[PDB]
């Protein structure tokens, strides 16, 4: 077998990951056409069609059953560089491979960076408000 | 689709 933390390179872990994904046989987003594209089901209460590319971690809801997921990658996340690669992968050297997955571990840290920002940024809200009300 | 909210 294929060690875990590098499963999601595998269209086929990718594909199992939906589950009760709503848009099946009839639909251009579906579970292959969204695996191909490096999505992985990841849904939540609130966000149940939740989807997100397991490189440049780009989240997505919202999916409309005409919507093809490659054409929506590039839009809301242009600069992901599993977008560039052309071959399959076994295809792939491990040189190759480790530069992707180098850049997928930046590309993570770089995603905590910058929801730790939106935290910040959530919690000074609070706070102003807050200071605000008591001079009021 | 849109990207994810709060
Ligand atoms: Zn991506």
């Amino acid at each position: 077998t294929l060690p875990p933390a590098w499963q999601p390179f595998l269209k086929d872990h990718r594909i199992s990951t939906f589950k009760n994904w709503p848009f099946l046989e009839g639909c251009a987003c579906t579970p292959e056409r969204m695996a191909e594209a490096g999505f992985i089901h990841c849904p939540t209460e609130n966000e149940p069609d939740l989807a997100q590319c397991f490189f440049c971690f780009k989240e997505l809801e919202g999916w409309e059953p005409d919507d093809d997921p490659i054409e929506e990658h590039k839009k809301h996340s242009s600069g992901c560089a599993f977008l560039s690669v052309k071959k399959q992968f076994e295809e792939l050297t491990l040189g190759e491979f480790l530069k992707l997955d180098r850049e997928r571990a930046k590309n993570k840290i770089a995603k905590e960076t910058n929801n730790k920002k939106k935290e910040f940024e959530e919690t000074a809200k609070k706070v102003r408000r807050a200071i605000e009300q008591l001079a009021a | 689709a849109r990207t994810k909210q709060t």
